[PDB]
C-alpha cells in the first residue's frame, strides 16, 4: 500500500521523504550525529548513513598523506597519519603495503622491513634506545 | 635494466621501479631519458654518485626517490620538475643543495633525513618552497635553523632530530599547520615562548624532544607532560627567565 518508515518502521500518512532509496518520515530522517532532522536541507551519504553539512566533513575528512586529497575510499590509520588504500607505500622504496605487512616507524614514516636492514648499523643502534 | 625502458612506453607504465639494481649511473640506465611520460620514479638504494641533468628531460615526474645512494652534489636542472610533489634525497652525501633549488613549485614533501647538511648547505631560495607540508632533516649537522622557517606557513612536519642545534629560531611559531615536530637528539637547553602559540598536544599531532640539555624546570615539565611544558612556556615567570637566559 503507502511507504514505510525505515528509521522506526512504522507506517506514513502525510509527507513523505526519499533519500538512500529508503522512504522516511520527515522528523525521523535525521543525522547520525546529532539527532537533528534534515526536513529538506541537503545530506550526505556515507557507508549507509546520512550527515549534516559539518559533521560530515569533521569525521569523514581524513586526508590522505600521500596524494594530499580527501579519502573518498577506506582509509588506512597508521602513525597518527592517514593513507588511502591505493597509496600507502614504504617511505623509502614506494613498495605498496597494508597494515597486515610488517613496516617500521622511522619519525613516524612507514619503512618496509628489507629497507630497514639495508639501514646503516649505527642509525638502527640509536633507533633501539629512543 | 634494458626490459623495464622497453616495457613501461608501450604499456604506459606511469610509475618506474629500479631499486637494488647496481645502478652507478643513470646514463647507462637504457633509454630511461626518453621516458618523458613517467610519473614516479624509484631509484633507492644503489651507487649513484650523481645526478646528470637529463633528470629535467622527465619533466611528468610526481614522486623521486634517490634514498640510500652516494650522491655528492645535484644539477640545477633539479628545480625544473614542475610537476615534482615528492623528492627523497634521504640517506647521502650532500653537504649542499644547487642554486635556485626552492624553485620547485608543487614540492609538498621534501626528505633530506641522514646527509652531510648545515644551515649554509642550503641556497638562498630555499625557502620559497611554501608549498612544503613535510621537511624532514634529521640526522645532519645543522647548528642554527634560519628564522625563515617560519615563510613555510603550510608545513604540518617538521624533524630536527639528531642535528646540532643550540637554539630553536621564534618564527617556527609561525607554523599553524604543525602536526609534527622532531627535536630530539640536539643541544637545546631553551624554548622559545612563541613556541607555545603552538598546540601539539593532540592524540594525531606529535612532539619528541628527548636526548636534550634542558634547564631543569623545563624537564620536570616535561616529566609532567607536553601540555604541562606547553602551558608552562607560555607564562610570565617562564618569559622572564628567557630574557635572563639570553642576556
Ligand atoms: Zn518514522
Ligand atoms: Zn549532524
Ligand atoms: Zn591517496
Ligand atoms: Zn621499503
Amino acid at each position: 500500500g503507502v511507504p514505510i518508515c525505515g528509521a522506526c518502521r512504522r507506517p506514513i500518512e502525510g509527507r513523505v521523504v526519499n533519500a538512500m532509496g529508503k522512504q522516511w518520515h520527515v522528523e525521523h530522517f535525521v543525522c547520525a550525529k546529532c539527532e537533528k532532522p534534515f526536513l529538506g536541507h541537503r545530506h550526505y551519504e556515507r557507508k549507509g548513513l546520512a550527515y549534516c553539512e559539518t559533521h560530515y566533513n569533521q569525521l569523514f575528512g581524513d586526508v590522505c598523506f600521500h596524494c594530499n586529497r580527501v579519502i573518498e575510499g577506506d582509509v588506512v590509520s597508521a602513525l597518527n597519519k592517514a593513507w588511502c588504500v591505493n597509496c600507502f607505500a614504504c617511505s623509502t622504496c614506494n613498495t605498496k603495503l597494508t597494515l597486515k605487512n610488517k613496516f617500521v616507524e622511522f619519525d613516524m614514516k612507514p619503512v618496509c622491513k628489507k629497507c630497514y636492514e639495508k639501514f646503516p648499523l649505527e642509525l638502527k643502534k640509536r633507533l633501539k634506545k629512543l | 635494466l634494458k626490459k623495464l625502458v622497453e616495457e613501461s612506453r608501450e604499456k604506459n607504465q606511469p610509475e618506474v621501479d629500479m631499486s637494488d639494481r647496481g645502478i652507478s649511473n643513470m646514463l647507462d640506465v637504457n633509454g630511461l631519458f626518453t621516458l618523458s611520460h613517467i610519473t614516479q620514479l624509484v631509484l633507492s638504494h644503489n651507487k649513484l654518485t650523481m645526478v646528470p641533468p637529463n633528470i629535467a628531460e622527465l619533466k611528468n615526474l610526481e614522486v623521486l626517490n634517490f634514498f640510500n645512494n652516494q650522491i655528492e652534489e645535484l644539477p640545477t636542472q633539479i628545480s625544473s620538475l614542475q610537476k615534482l610533489k615528492h623528492l627523497n634525497l634521504g640517506m647521502n652525501r650532500l653537504n649542499t643543495l644547487p642554486r635556485g633549488f626552492g624553485s620547485l613549485p608543487a614540492l609538498e614533501v621534501l626528505d633530506l633525513t641522514y646527509n652531510n647538511l648545515s644551515e649554509n648547505s642550503l641556497p638562498g631560495n630555499f625557502f620559497y618552497l611554501t608549498t612544503l607540508r613535510a621537511l624532514y632533516l634529521s640526522d645532519n649537522d645543522f647548528e642554527i635553523l634560519p628564522p625563515d622557517i617560519g615563510k613555510l606557513t603550510k608545513l604540518q612536519i617538521l624533524s630536527l632530530r639528531d642535528n646540532d642545534l643550540i637554539s630553536l629560531p621564534k618564527e617556527i611559531g609561525e607554523l599553524t599547520q604543525l602536526k609534527e615536530l622532531h627535536i630530539q637528539g640536539n643541544r637545546l637547553t631553551v624554548l622559545p615562548p612563541e613556541l607555545g602559540n603552538l598546540d601539539l598536544t593532540g592524540q594525531k599531532q606529535v612532539f619528541k624532544a628527548e636526548n636534550n640539555p634542558w634547564v631543569t624546570p623545563i624537564a620536570d615539565q616535561f616529566q609532567l607532560g607536553v601540555s604541562h611544558v606547553f602551558e608552562y612556556i607560555r607564562s610570565e615567570t617562564y618569559k622572564y627567565l628567557y630574557g635572563r637566559h639570553m642576556q
